[PDB]
RNA sequence: UAAUAUGUCUAUUGUAGAUUUGUGCCCCACUUUGCAUACAAUACCGGUAAGCAA
RNA sequence: UAGAGGACAGGGCCUUGACCUAUUCUCAAACUCCCAAUAGGUAAAAAGGGCGAAAUAACUCAAUUUGU
RNA sequence: GCAGAUGUCCAAAGACAAGCUCAAAGAGAACAGAAAUCUCUUGUAGACUAAAAGGGGAAAAGCUUGUUUGAUUUCUAUUU
RNA sequence: GACUCGUUCAUACUACAGUGGCCACACCAGAUCCCAUCAGAACUCUGAAGUUAAGCACUGUAAGGCUUGGCUAGUACUGAGGUGGGAGACCGCUCGGGAACACCAGGUGAUGAGUCAU
């Protein structure tokens, strides 16, 4: 609830949808950074391995890039040592281009933003 | 000529740009004009306590010194 | 070129519908302790210790008691920061928060619930759910209950 | 069971309105009727009337038995002739609407209105 | 015109109840229940005293948001066990009350070896403090006369002598607190007539005693007393409405 | 006029706090010390009030 | 802006008004019975809380042992 | 920009307490009237509260009465 | 049964009929004083012969009225987006929030402790 309602202030500048498992695969495994330096000194690099996934999370046993996924899709007890973990993905743009950015996905004219739903996967392998 | 009588523009981005500090939050703060003959009585309580642990660190360290 | 006290109270000050007249008889027995949270709300009725133009409907601590007065600590905002502020005002003026009682009735909640798991040794959480997406369940929707709606046209 | 109409009050109404050299003498006569002092109007001054209870109530009555139009509807009569006339009478039980214990308001029937006030006026 | 309408109708007011029927004026109750909050859970014991019809009340209201809890309401029907039975509204009747809730709860705090008190006429004292009792008092009345019997008794009340026998008179609170103001009306009325002494000293007579004997019961009794304690639901409504409209649809 | 005050070469008191000591030479919790500093508390010095004042 | 009907005054059972009761048309930056959206404030536990003992005070309470 | 107001006034129009309830309307009453005075009923304030306006005020903050000088000295925590 | 200290500020209050004291209100009759009031009217006090007549305890009156529930109405209004419509005011659209003015019904709650009586 409280994610969603800050959400829902900032839609008009975002698109987002649900990632189904292919995607976040694909994401993680071809675009996925992680932040492998010391706190506050993060020091963006590629996954490449599993050492500094095991470093940064083996004591706390979800070890792996399949852990990973297997953490991120359903999400148990280890979201934050994931997605803050995860370096924010820098996406190319869309392969075959955006319909409307000022426009709304959801009106009737061709648009963008808000709430894609199941409809992001598409958009995201697209600008992976 | 005439000057720009008041205006409100870019005060609060000038605000936000060091930040709303907040007060640092002190644990103890003084009450030297709060409630007199309470605090004053406090004054008297402390006394009691310290004139006894004196007292008895100083036979203490008498006793042990020889 | 008017900015006296009570400047601008036209409305903040005046009394509501049905509540005029002087304070309730038990609104003065509210025990009051030092370090108490408490909202100060202006009761125009009462005219000496009256809070000033810009503190009514806020909430603060409680850093004086007096005989019938008490000293509120209130944070205000001015320019590029916030400082705190004693307001000294009449106890009909004051009204005990409803901020604590949310923990309350949590902190009792405590010492009766972690107590037991803890000695009966279970591992068991207490943060807020902060509950947003509904598990999933089975369930049972009647075909002769369900029943179907439609729009409907200009008129 | 007690319904039965009984006497408080009674005063009088000395309304003249002039200056001084006659209220000595429109006081005199009052305390002559009724030997208590009376007291004056307004003070803006211009009338005066007198009280006094008890058999002298009955006695000052009794002068004053001398139209059927114009009666008052709670027992509380006047008219006047020169002099005038006042009178204050209800059913008992009248003093816990005053008292400091339960200060209170009349109910309406427990009144006797001015239907028992022309009954008991012709049989007076 | 009519004031009545519906207009002002809809503005009206309430009082509040315990004025509305007249056991505390509601600014002395406000005044009397507020205290200094620098003293916390300084209940204020108020000592309230009372005169009915009949007899004399003395209450002790420890002060509380819900309400007041008396110990011990004193009683002037319970000197009948000390030694007047009939006169429970009398000077000496309240004297003896106050009396009665001085020394009494001075046993209920197990302290009447530490207060003893006096004897007869001219640590710290024991809580109270004053009611207003909502009448305006006037010299030698018998409010004074449990403050007084309380005094004696142990207690204190800060009051002023503004009320009292002389505005300093001993000899007028002796003639007070034993109730002979009423002896002094019966001596008068014994040389003036015996027409309304049937009605008036009747029980007094059954008692068979006298003016120099009210004086020796009411020390006794002190004595005594200092040394030794209908309904109708909805559709029952609906119903009778029913009826009541059937009826007048061809009653008149 | 002039800064604890001779009970003593222990050198005011708290809550945090850097460092040090160990016990379970490099991770952890408990005591051990308590820099600087911050927030206070206390005393004492000069002045002014108030009380007393040979 | 206008009414339904109706016990006070004026004129010739009649009339004219005034006035009255529940109703009608339209309005208020310096009018409110009611009252949003947005904006604003406080609280979200360890130098702390809960829970008991012991002490201390010249405070408070009738309390050298009630409370604080 | 708009409707205005201030450079005053008050030994009481300050302080306390008690008692009372006001404006107005209706029905009545020698002189006596639309009004001057008296009685009753209704009366949430439609009065009054020094002044401009806005708040507040009904065993009152209004009216009357009684007693008064806390409109006194000194110093804090502070709000606009 | 009653009251008491108090409470909750209208289930605790404004237009009509019905019940009333063994102990408790409240009415009583009076002024001699402590005494206080044009007036023993209030108040104080005196004692209890007559009284529930009152207020009121309560019941009830398709009354007032307390109030909420539904309906007004996703209407009015409004936060964000728009290289949306339109000559403008307005009017949609996407993500959201969302009132007010009439009617049917509930009846006029409850609080701890003590005394007297039974």
């Amino acid at each position: 609830k409280a994610t969603k309602e800050m959400l829902k202030i900032v839609e008009p500048y975002v698109t987002y949808g649900y990632p189904t498992l292919s995607t976040v695969r694909k994401l993680l495994y071809k675009r996925g950074y992680v932040r492998v330096g010391k706190v506050r000194r993060y020091a963006r690099k590629k996954i490449q391995d599993n050492a500094d996934i095991s470093k940064h999370l083996g004591k706390y046993n979800v070890h792996g890039i399949e852990d990973m996924v297997y953490q991120l899709y359903t999400c148990g007890p280890v979201f934050k040592k994931v997605n803050n973990f995860l370096w924010a993905f820098k996406l190319k743009p869309p392969r075959k281009g955006f319909k409307a950015k000022r426009h709304a996905f959801n009106e009737p004219r061709p648009g963008d933003w808000g709430n894609r739903e199941a409809h992001i996967n598409e958009l995201i392998n697209r600008m992976i | 000529a005439k000057s720009k009588n008041h205006t409100n523009h870019n005060q609060n981005r000038k605000a936000h740009k060091n930040g709303i500090k907040k007060p640092k939050k002190h644990k103890f703060m003084s009450r030297k004009g709060l409630d007199p003959n309470f605090f004053r009585n406090q004054k008297y309580c402390l006394k009691g306590i310290q004139k006894k642990k004196k007292e008895l660190k100083l036979k203490a360290k008498q006793e042990k010194n020889n | 070129k008017s900015r006296g006290k009570r400047s601008g109270t036209r409305y903040k000050f005046s009394k509501k519908f049905r509540k005029h007249g002087e304070c309730t008889a038990n609104k003065y027995l509210e025990k009051l302790n030092y370090g108490d949270y408490v909202d100060i709300v202006c009761d125009s009725t009462q005219q000496k210790g009256m809070p000033f133009n810009y503190y009514h409907g806020k909430t603060g601590k409680i850093f004086h008691i007096t005989k019938r007065g008490v000293g509120v600590l209130v944070n205000k905002r001015v320019k590029h920061r916030i400082e705190q502020k004693k307001v000294c005002v009449r106890i009909e003026h004051v009204r005990k928060s409803r901020c604590n009682e949310d923990f309350l009735l949590r902190k009792i909640k405590n010492a009766e619930l972690i107590k037991e798991a803890k000695l009966k040794n279970e591992h068991i959480n207490i943060k807020r759910k902060t509950e947003g997406p509904k598990p999933a369940a089975m369930i049972k929707v009647p075909p002769s209950k369900i029943i179907t709606i439609e729009p409907l046209p200009f008129y | 069971v007690m319904r039965e109409i009984k006497v408080n009050k009674l005063v009088l109404n000395i309304c003249v309105g002039e200056s001084g050299d006659r209220l000595t003498r429109a006081a005199r006569v009052l305390e002559q009727l009724t030997e208590q002092k009376p007291i004056f109007g307004k003070c803006r001054k211009i009338s005066c009337f007198v009280t006094v209870r008890g058999k002298k109530a009955l006695e000052i009555l009794e002068k004053g038995l001398k139209r059927r139009k114009n009666f008052s509807d709670t027992g509380n009569f006047g008219f006047g002739i020169g002099m005038d006339f006042y009178v204050h009478l209800s059913r008992s039980g009248y003093r816990v609407t005053r008292r400091t214990r339960r200060r209170s308001k009349i109910s309406k029937t427990h009144k006797v209105t001015k239907e028992d006030a022309m009954k008991w006026f012709q049989t007076k | 015109k009519v004031v009545k309408n519906k207009a002002y109708f809809k503005r009206y007011q309430v009082k509040y109840r315990r004025r509305r029927e007249g056991k505390t004026d509601y600014r002395a109750r406000k005044a009397l229940i507020l205290q200094d909050k620098n003293k916390y859970n300084a209940q204020k014991l108020r000592f309230v005293v009372r005169k009915t019809n009949s007899q004399v009340i003395c209450q002790i209201a420890c002060a509380h948001i819900e309400g007041d809890k008396i110990l011990a309401e004193a009683k002037s029907k319970e000197l009948i066990r000390y030694g007047i039975p009939v006169g429970l509204k009398n000077y000496a009747a309240a004297y003896a009350t106050g009396l009665l809730c001085a020394r009494r709860f001075l046993k209920s705090l197990n302290l009447d070896t530490q207060f003893l008190g006096v004897e007869k006429v001219t640590r710290k004292p024991i809580k109270a403090f004053l009611d207003v009792g909502i009448t305006r008092t006037t010299t030698g009345n018998r409010v004074f006369a449990a403050l007084k019997g309380a005094c004696d008794g142990g207690l204190n009340i800060p009051h002023g002598n503004n009320r009292f026998p002389g505005s300093f008179n001993p000899e007028q609170l002796r003639k007070n607190i034993l109730g002979i103001h009423v002896a002094e009306y019966m001596k008068t009325l014994q040389e003036e007539d015996n027409d309304k002494y049937k009605t008036h000293f009747n029980d007094y007579l059954k008692n068979n005693i006298g003016a120099d004997d009210i004086e020796q019961m009411y020390l006794n009794a002190h004595e005594k007393i200092r040394q030794n304690p209908k309904k109708l639901n909805a559709k029952l409504r609906k119903k009778r409405v029913k009826e009541k409209l059937a009826l007048y649809v061809e009653k008149l």
